[PDB]
């Protein structure tokens, strides 16, 4: 016959592990779709030559659009 | 929710956000004096585009 | 490709012609064919799908070209402004130089694995290419300390000419 | 920087005027928000440091250390609302007042554009700390600990003050930039040697130092938990940060007059690590462990090697995050057992499964196994030391021995083994404790993906 | 405390056969030499000189230490055995159940109700058993650690909770 | 490892005491006191436990060995150590 | 809880304090 | 650029999937072990394909994936080396791990934390393929401690046991001493050769790597449990049988040896160090085998046999035979792992008893395990036309047919005879003898998990070497012209090792007076090595920490030189200044003196 | 608590400066420090003595 | 009575009052929000959003720019025949040596 | 609770001088 097993409380740890994993995707996935889409919506730049007369903008000297946008605003 | 009581305990959530606004604003205010040399460094000495007034604001 | 074939030299690829001597079928050709229509084809199809999606709007980007600077040796003494412009000039020269030796070092590693066990005699030119660069690096940037500066680099360079020319003139007699 | 300095100050009026029970919640969330703002400084150009103004400037060394301070402030605030909620609101509000002020001095110190400006607030961190150990400490010897900490660092700070003003009277301004560009080779004259000692002993007395490490067991073990992180995570880096900043006007006198300090640190860390192998107090074992790692940092600076500095910055921040997390580990037991003896509370894995896990990767990270930046910190120093001298590895690696034995020995003694029979107070780990500790280790692992940020100015 | 002379002989004989079992390995030889080992025991039994006995014990165990197997046989579940407290990891103290969440407690309704009966019964009987303990202390403090049995009726043996409620040797 | 009740216990115990040829194979009372009834010696009483120790495969502490004096006490002790309750 | 009177102290010089030191470690004078 | 690039790397990332799914905690928390095994089974089938790709042509490739670091001139980047060594060892490592995973479902089918155990096995498995597949020395370091630390938790699986923690701590220490040489090796190559990738290290000729190779040798010695640091492997028997069956049998302990195979093109040039590995290899073979025969635990005897084996390939490493050593790993992997769960089959069935004194008669009672044990024993002896023959006899044949050290040859020959010697002891005591287990017999192997797991390794061991040796391209020069009397000695030496060992073992049947021979008293107690190493230096260093160090130096002298002396000096002087008398007569008398010294003696006037 | 107090705190107030403690502190103290100073200086002086006239080979050593 | 003091207050169990207690605050509702707000303003807004911020900054330390800048210099330098890297960075021609 | 100074700690400050001496002992 099977009988009782004495184990320490786990629900408190189960709640905590559930809380991180669920909540860490609260902005976890939305950026994850975000990074992939910008890579499959407009892609990355190309190493072209500077146009004559055109002095490029400060944020222009970069490939990754999210990196370019970070250089656009912010810095 | 007795907005008077709501703002009583939630007006304290704005000093830090406006501190960053104040701090960010003070950044451009401070560096305005420190301009001095502008379009003088030889890696950035460049012909001023016609309506472009300043290279680095 | 995405890199010049001269600054990344590649010997011509020589591959054997499959010669089946045993009439029994070899497997290695079939699983490659199975992989081709099971994995490679969907990957290429997906690659084509976002390649034409990439070409919908392809913005450009370039590299900031830096004008040449009067370096330390012509900079005025105690002139902080010319020294700052010149110190950055040498600082940038360090990093491009670090990438100069990175390309040569990496090319050195590429030859070793590509030539298999025959690497010893095939990578003889590649060896001396590294020798001409690595030795110069010691007398260009090495032993400059954590707080390296172009003045210290210039000081070491002036020590080199003084040391070697003194020996040269004495030996010449 | 004003985008960080002003907001950090702005919490102080807010916390002092927040509601009765909203103090921790309001302060924590904006404290996390400020750290998010401080994340902006991670960007550094391939050239001269980001010089915002004459008042403040940040380099590739200050910025990784700066973010550690700002990321830290939520961690003491979230580690302290359990052993202080039984006190009155005003004293609790005063505790936040010290912590916020402690951060503000650290932010200004790490970003000071003037050497003497660095000196004031770098020394001024004593006042907020000294209050923390002496007021809210939880043992009798805390008072002698406060005197031990305060006097021991002041004995070196004053000679630095006389040295710095002397450099002013002889070379003009001590701006970090103009100092670097206007460098004069230090002669081997006797006065220059004494000037070298003054400009160095103030910082070297501050990490530990073998011989000058006696304040860490007094201070760290007796300090309150919120404070105890700071005396080991960030202020030890103040003594560090000074070293790479000041060791640019001492070359080449540091080339010769470094053997006694290098020799003291190399052999010293083996001794103090051996102390950990035979310690009785959980906190003291952690504090002495911090001595061995910090002594490794002391060794690293004194060769003046690009690889040495390159792993020096990584080791400091990696060690600081770990030592804080281990001090969280000591706190977790301390609330339940109300004592700090190690063998009193053995057998925690059976009772607390996840807390045993949190103690697990914390121990491995202190173990400095790859790829954790503790390894990338130590391993870089090994090569720099090895190039300096081949015998170093015999002394270098022998530390890796002791740091392996005592790290698991602390783990094995506490977590593994049979649970203590007579205790019946250990409850399930509060979600505060587990969440706090995840916020320690997770960024530490997340930093492993790109340690290019943490590498330092030499990179 | 006091280990009488005939007791040590019994312990030495027990350890001798265990060591002899390890040496002999095979059962028939094990029974062979043990009988010879027994034969060289019973003949030195009727000695009136205790000095002979303790002297006999001297070189006898000195023989035991010389002839002991460097790798004696121990059952796994004994000190030094390969299963010594290997199941101690799984065992958990009973009081830890008090920390369980009420959702977890409600998920074992009847057993936890029986736990309440044990708790209340122990609470009631604690006063009776401690009173019995203090009422029959040997003068000058407890002479021996042995616990006295429950004397009267309707009571429980004093100091019983931990031994009765100790975790099983097969916890899983 | 199938479990074991106390019924299987004295079936194995009384078997092993029946094994002793010095013991009469039909005078095995469940409380057959080894000294008063079987008339053995304490050395032979000691001989019983390692016979039991190999039977159930476990160590019986020597301090408890001489304290066991009847087949029932042996049955009781083996039940307690293996936490046998049915 | 624990008081200052029972705690490690100085070396036992006189036998009378040695007896007190013995009890201090809940052990007897003859074996202490 | 054929699928060879993807297929090999997919095997690694596929192995990570059970770990990633486990991190969710909503995973298959009921049938996790079956989920893990079938994942390894898939990767095993997939990992075959890169083999026949190399088998057909020989396409060895370098996969320099995501660039991690740009340390000045040093570019640290995740790079996998698909050498012949990596490309074929992965199927073998996956094969044994699959085999034991089925056994793990059988042996520890009652562990309440069995899911956590299976998670650890993949974590160890992951760290191994990182170790095998590693171009830069940093990745070799990544797998090194990653394997090393994962051994600690797995050994300390029953953390309640005190001794298991000691052995787990002991394993870390002995392995840590190995990392001293590893760290030393990394530092030298980054300083002199100025890289950590194998490509530059071989190209940048370091044909005088005296200290670097000594560091490499020390790194191998600690991890592979040679002489000097053996006793942790025998003490590693305290963990669960599967942990013993996979990690310490042929997967984890090999890592030290495997490093030498990788660094062979630079190792061969230095003559001094390759004589040192002959020195370490020869003694390791004897002492481990010498202690092997006189042991009693089945797991101990089997483990000692392994450590004897790890003594073998390094002997072959020294005399320009790395590939045969690496091939020896493959064949040794099959039967040596097999011998463990077959012993694990006996152990669990006969009520977890490991003393060879408590079995016998299991030949006709345990048919499959008895067949599996004797198959492994024969394979372990290099008996002809089997797994052992295609490796061991070529090794023994090659070691004599070379310019080596004489004392090494006598030791390898004796070790091989001793290698068979304890093998007879296992079959004699465990099977070919009268039963000795407790009365109630529960022995049984009819569980399909036990049968299929052992059977897979059985059919593997029968052929293994025949397929591999006939298939791999010639990579060395098999010597042919060579006299008969050392040609046959590969099998001659083990014939006696079977013969007299049987005679001495069956002598226990005869009723004879028992007498502990002094050599037996030496051998049976692990050659006295733990009783001195594990007691004398450990006592001294710990005592030095208490008497000296912590007490004498830190808080007695260092605390009394600077801090206390200054406090005492200030205290005494503070007494002097403050302790006055309050008498105007004495105060004004002091004023008169001060006036006099100032106007006359201070010389301020002049 | 007595064990912790005796092993940690109640030691220095009972410490007495006596010969054996004096030499033991000097031996296990400055002893190894000066000993390590000699060998490391011996390594350093021999090392830089080699390179000042070119008695070392580091043609590929650039990332010091 | 020695002095006028109170006995050591018994440590209270947060779980004892509310089993849902997170160990943050004594009062339930604010305690529940404390978890909700130190998490929300924790991992997602800083650990997660800061990571992708710190993972995709513009070129740090001018790494990519230096490599491409270096590569063109090699292409010019190989075509001539002179060594790929000058041993004298500063031009010796415009250098003065004190005799 | 957090330890606080007691009368024995207070009486240490309560002397005529912080540092006792036979001259000031009275
Ligand atoms: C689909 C997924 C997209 C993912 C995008 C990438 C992640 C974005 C994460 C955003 C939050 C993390 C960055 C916080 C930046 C803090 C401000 C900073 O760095 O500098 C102050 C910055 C820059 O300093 P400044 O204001 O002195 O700059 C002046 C010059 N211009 C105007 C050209 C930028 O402040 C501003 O840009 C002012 C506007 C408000 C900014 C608010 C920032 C926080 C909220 C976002
Ligand atoms: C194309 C992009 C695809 C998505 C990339 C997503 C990110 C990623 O994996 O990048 C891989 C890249 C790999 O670079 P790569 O050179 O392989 O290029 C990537 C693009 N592909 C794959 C197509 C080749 O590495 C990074 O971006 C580095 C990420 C580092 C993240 C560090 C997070 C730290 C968080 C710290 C929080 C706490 C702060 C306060 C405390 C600080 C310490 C004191
Ligand atoms: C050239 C070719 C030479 C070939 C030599 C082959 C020798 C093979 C080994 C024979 C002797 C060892 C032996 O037979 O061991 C098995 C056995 C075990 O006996 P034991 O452990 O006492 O267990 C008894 C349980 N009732 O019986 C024993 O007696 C064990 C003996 C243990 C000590 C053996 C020492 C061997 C030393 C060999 C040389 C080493 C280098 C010098
Ligand atoms: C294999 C290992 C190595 C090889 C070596 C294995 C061990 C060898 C041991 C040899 C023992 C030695 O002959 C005798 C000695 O030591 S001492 C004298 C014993 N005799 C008395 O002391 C007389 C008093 N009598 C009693 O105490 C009881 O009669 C007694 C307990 C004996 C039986 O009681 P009964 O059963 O009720």
């Amino acid at each position: 016959k099977r009988l009782f097993i004495i184990k320490p409380s786990g629900f408190y740890d189960r709640r905590f592990l559930k809380l991180m994993r669920f909540y860490i995707l609260l902005t976890g996935i939305p950026v994850a779709i975000g990074i992939t889409l910008v890579n499959v919506f407009i892609g990355e730049a190309e190493l072209a030559d500077i146009p004559e007369g055109y002095v490029p903008e400060h944020w222009e000297y970069f490939k990754h659009p999210i990196s370019r946008w970070i250089a656009r605003t912010f810095y | 929710m007795n907005v008077l009581q709501i703002v009583r305990d939630h007006w304290v959530h704005i000093l830090v956000p406006v501190g960053f606004v104040f701090g960010c604003y003070l950044d451009r205010r401070s560096d305005e004096k420190l301009t001095a040399f502008r379009n003088k460094s030889l890696l950035f000495k460049r012909e001023l585009r016609p309506n472009e007034e300043v290279t680095w604001k | 490709d995405s890199w010049d074939k001269d600054v990344y030299p590649e010997p011509p690829r020589r591959t054997p012609a499959p010669a089946p001597q045993t009439s029994l079928p070899n497997p290695v050709t079939y699983l490659t064919k199975i992989f081709d229509l099971l994995v490679d084809r969907p990957v290429t199809l997906a690659r084509e799908f976002i390649e034409q999606q990439h070409a919908k709007n392809r913005y450009y980007y370039y590299h900031r070209e830096f004008r040449r600077v009067p370096d330390i040796t012509e900079c005025e003494e105690k002139d902080i402004l010319c020294m700052f412009e010149a110190e950055m000039q040498w600082r940038r020269d360090y990093k491009v130089d670090q990438e100069i030796v990175n390309i040569i070092q990496e090319r050195l590693k590429a030859c070793q694995q590509r030539e298999g066990e025959s690497y010893r005699q095939n990578c003889a030119k590649e060896l001396e290419q590294f020798t001409q660069v690595s030795k110069a690096f010691q007398d260009r940037y090495s032993d400059l300390g954590a707080h390296y500066s172009a003045r210290k680099c210039l000081a070491k360079q002036k020590q080199r000419m003084l040391a070697e020319r003194k020996a040269a003139k004495e030996a010449a007699a | 920087m004003l985008k960080i300095i002003i907001p950090t100050t702005m919490l102080l009026p807010m916390t002092w005027m927040s509601k009765h029970n909203m103090i921790w919640i309001n302060a924590t969330v904006h404290s996390l928000l400020i750290s998010l703002i401080s994340l902006s400084l991670l960007n550094q150009l391939g050239e001269n440091s980001l010089n915002f103004s004459l008042t403040f400037f940040s380099d590739s060394l200050s910025a990784p250390l700066l973010v550690l301070t700002t990321w830290l402030l939520p961690l003491m605030l979230m580690a302290s609302q359990s052993h202080l909620s039984k006190e009155t609101t005003t004293r609790k509000k005063l505790y936040i007042t010290m912590l916020i002020l402690l951060q503000l001095f650290l932010i200004m110190t790490f970003t000071a554009t003037e050497l003497i400006l660095f000196y004031i607030l770098f020394e001024a961190t004593l006042v907020p700390t000294l209050i923390i150990i002496t007021r809210w400490g939880n043992q009798t010897e805390r008072l002698n600990a406060g005197l031990y900490f305060l006097f021991y660092t002041l004995a070196g700070s004053l000679p630095l003050l006389v040295a710095l003003v002397y450099i002013q009277n002889t070379t003009g301004s001590l701006n970090f930039l103009i100092i670097h560009y206007w460098s004069h080779p230090l002669s081997n004259s006797w006065s220059n040697i004494f000037m070298w000692l003054a400009c160095i002993m103030a910082f070297m007395v501050k990490m530990p130092l073998y011989g000058l490490h006696l304040w860490l067991p007094k201070a760290h073990v007796e300090a309150p938990i919120a404070g105890s992180m700071v005396l080991a995570a960030v202020l030890l880096k103040l003594g560090g940060y000074g070293m790479m900043r000041i060791t640019t006007i001492l070359n080449p006198l540091t080339n010769y007059m470094a053997y006694p300090f290098l020799m003291l640190s190399m052999w010293g860390m083996i001794m103090t690590s051996s102390i950990c192998l035979r310690q009785t107090d959980l906190k003291s074992l952690i504090a002495y462990s911090s001595v061995s790692h910090m002594a490794l940092v002391i060794v690293a600076i004194m060769i003046q090697t690009p690889w040495s500095f390159m792993g020096a910055t990584a080791l400091m921040i990696a060690h600081g995050l770990t030592s804080s997390m281990l001090f969280c580990l000591a706190n977790t037991n301390y609330e339940r057992v109300h004592s700090r003896t190690m063998i009193l509370a053995r057998g925690l894995q059976t009772l607390l499964p996840l807390m045993a896990t949190w103690w697990l990767m914390a121990s491995l990270t202190n173990l400095a196994l790859p790829p954790s930046i503790n390894l990338i910190g130590e391993l870089f120093i090994i090569t720099a030391s090895f190039s300096w001298s081949n015998i170093t590895i015999i002394l270098m690696g022998m530390n890796m021995m002791i740091t392996a034995l005592y790290s698991l020995y602390m783990l094995i003694t506490t977590q593994r083994g049979k649970y203590t029979h007579h205790i019946n107070n250990i409850k399930a780990s509060f979600t505060r404790e587990n969440a706090l500790m995840a916020l320690h280790i997770l960024p530490l692992l997340l930093l492993t993906l790109n340690p290019k940020m943490i590498l330092g100015p030499l990179y | 405390a006091y280990l009488t002379h005939q007791q040590k002989v019994l312990r030495l004989y027990k350890r001798a056969l265990r060591h002899l079992e390890s040496w002999c390995v095979h059962r028939d030889k094990y029974r062979y030499f043990a009988c010879l080992m027994r034969a060289r025991f019973d003949e030195h039994k009727n000695e009136k000189d205790m000095v002979k006995a303790t002297q006999l014990l001297r070189q006898a165990e000195e023989e035991f230490w010389y002839g002991q197997h460097p790798q004696p046989y121990i059952f796994p579940e004994s000190p030094g055995g390969t299963s010594y407290e290997r199941y101690e990891c799984y065992k958990v103290p009973e009081w830890c159940l008090d920390d369980w969440h009420p959702s977890e407690k409600a998920m074992y309704p009847d057993y936890f109700a029986k736990r309440e009966q044990w708790k209340r019964l122990r609470r009631e009987s604690w006063e009776r058993e401690v009173k019995q303990l203090q009422e029959e202390t040997p003068p000058g403090g407890p002479r021996t650690e042995a616990l006295p049995p429950a004397r009267k009726e309707g009571d429980l043996p004093p100091l019983w909770w931990h031994i009765v409620t100790r975790p099983r040797e097969r916890p899983m | 490892a199938p479990p074991l009740t106390l019924e299987a216990i004295k079936d194995r115990v009384l078997y092993v005491l029946k094994l002793y040829d010095k013991i009469d194979p039909e005078k095995l009372s469940v409380n057959s006191h080894f000294m008063k009834d079987l008339g053995l010696d304490s050395l032979d009483q000691v001989e019983i436990i390692m016979a039991m120790e190999d039977e159930f495969g476990f160590e019986i502490p020597d301090i408890d060995a001489e304290k066991l004096m009847c087949p029932q006490e042996i049955v009781d002790y083996i039940a307690d150590k293996k936490d046998v309750y049915e | 809880h624990v008081t200052k009177d029972m705690f490690p102290g100085p070396y036992p010089k006189t036998p009378e304090e040695r007896a007190a030191a013995a009890k201090k470690y809940n052990m007897r004078v003859e074996d202490y | 650029m054929n699928p060879f690039a993807s297929l090999t790397l997919t095997t690694l990332i596929i192995l990570t999937i059970p770990i990633m799914m486990s991190n969710s905690n909503i995973y298959k928390t009921n049938l996790y072990p079956n989920y893990v095994k079938t994942t390894v089974s898939y990767a095993f089938t997939l990992s075959l394909v890169p083999l026949l790709m190399f088998m057909h042509t020989g396409q060895e490739m370098i996969i320099s994936n995501w660039h991690w670091m740009t340390l000045q001139t040093v570019e640290l980047s995740l790079s996998f080396k698909m050498d012949y060594f990596s490309v074929m060892f992965i199927p073998v490592a996956l094969f044994v791990t699959w085999s034991i995973m089925e056994f793990s479902m059988w042996y520890m089918h009652s562990d309440p934390f069995i899911n956590r155990f299976f998670k650890y096995l993949v974590l160890f498995l992951i760290t191994m393929m990182i170790l095998v597949t590693a171009n830069n020395l940093f990745q070799l370091f990544i797998g090194w401690e990653g394997v090393g630390i994962m051994s600690f938790l797995l050994i300390g699986w029953w953390h309640g046991r005190t001794d298991a923690n000691t052995a787990a701590l002991q394993a870390i220490l002995y392995n840590r001493i190995g990392d001293i040489g590893f760290v030393l090796s990394m530092a030298w190559f980054l300083t002199h050769s100025n890289a950590w990738d194998l490509q530059q290290i071989f190209m940048l000729n370091n044909e005088c790597p005296n200290m670097p190779l000594i560091g490499l040798l020390l790194a191998a010695a600690g991890k592979s449990a040679q002489f000097g640091l053996h006793p942790w492997l025998p003490s590693a028997m305290e963990g669960p049988t599967p942990v013993s069956a996979l990690l310490h049998s042929s997967t984890m302990v090999v890592a030290g040896v495997f490093l030498l195979i990788r660094f062979y093109p630079l190792m061969e040039t230095n003559k001094l160090v390759q004589t040192m590995t002959l020195c370490l290899g020869a003694i390791t073979t004897l002492f481990t085998a010498l202690c092997a025969i006189t042991q009693n635990d089945i797991k101990k005897i089997v483990a000692f046999s392994t450590s004897s084996q790890l003594g073998l390939m390094m002997v072959t490493i020294g005399i320009n035979q790395p590939h045969l050593a690496f091939l020896h790993i493959c064949m040794h992997a099959f039967f040596k792992a097999m011998l463990f769960m077959c012993s694990g089959s006996i152990i669990h069935s006969l009520n977890d008893e490991q003393d060879i004194r408590k079995m016998g008669g299991l030949y006709k009672a345990m048919p499959f395990t008895t067949t599996a044990l004797i198959i492994g024993s024969l394979a372990l002896t290099g008996m002809p036309y089997l797994t052992g023959f295609y490796s061991k006899d070529l090794i023994i044949e090659a070691v004599n047919m070379s310019y080596t050290n004489a004392w090494a040859l006598l030791m390898t020959l004796i070790a091989t005879s001793l290698t068979a010697a304890y093998s007879t002891r296992i079959i004699f005591f465990a099977f070919l003898g009268k039963p000795r287990f407790p009365p109630l017999v529960l022995i049984n192997e009819n569980n399909p998990l036990l049968i299929n797991s052992i059977k897979r390794l059985l059919i593997g061991s029968i052929f293994a070497g025949f397929i591999i040796s006939n298939n791999i391209p010639p990579m060395t020069v098999p010597n042919t012209t060579m006299p008969l009397y050392m040609k046959m000695t590969a099998l001659i030496v083990t014939i006696m090792g079977f013969m007299l060992a049987l005679e001495l073992n069956n002598t226990t049947y005869y009723l004879k007076f028992k007498y502990p021979s002094q050599t037996y008293k030496f051998s049976n107690m692990l050659g006295y090595y733990p009783s001195i190493m594990h007691r004398l230096p450990t006592y001294h260093n710990l005592s030095m920490s208490q008497k000296s160090a912590s007490s004498l130096l830190d808080l007695i002298w260092l605390e009394t030189i600077l801090p206390k002396t200054t406090s005492f000096i200030q205290m005494k002087m503070s007494i002097m200044v403050s302790n006055q008398k309050g008498l105007i007569k004495l105060y004004f008398l002091s004023f008169l003196i001060t006036i006099m010294i100032s106007m006359t003696l201070f010389n301020y006037h002049e | 608590i007595r064990w912790t107090y005796a092993r940690s705190a109640n030691i220095y107030p009972n410490f007495r400066p006596t010969p054996k403690t004096s030499l033991l502190g000097a031996l296990f103290g400055i002893g190894p420090l000066f000993f390590w100073y000699y060998v490391f200086k011996t390594d350093r002086d021999k090392k830089e003595k080699l390179i000042q006239e070119g008695k070392l080979d580091q043609t590929f050593n650039i990332s010091y | 009575i020695r002095l006028q003091e109170d006995p050591d207050p018994e440590d209270e169990n947060l779980y004892e009052k509310n089993p849902d207690s997170h160990g943050y605050d004594k009062d339930p509702i604010v305690d529940l929000w404390n978890m909700r707000v130190v998490f929300f303003f924790g991992f997602s807004i800083v650990l997660v959003l800061g990571s992708t911020f710190v993972a995709y900054l513009p070129d740090y330390r001018m790494q990519e720019w230096a490599r491409r800048e270096a590569e063109r210099l090699v292409k010019y330098r190989e075509a001539n025949g002179l060594p790929l890297m000058e041993s004298n960075c500063f031009d010796p021609n415009k250098i003065q040596l004190p005799e | 609770r957090q330890w606080q100074p007691d009368v024995e700690w207070a009486e240490q400050f309560g002397g005529a001088v912080m540092y006792p001496t036979k001259e000031t002992a009275h």
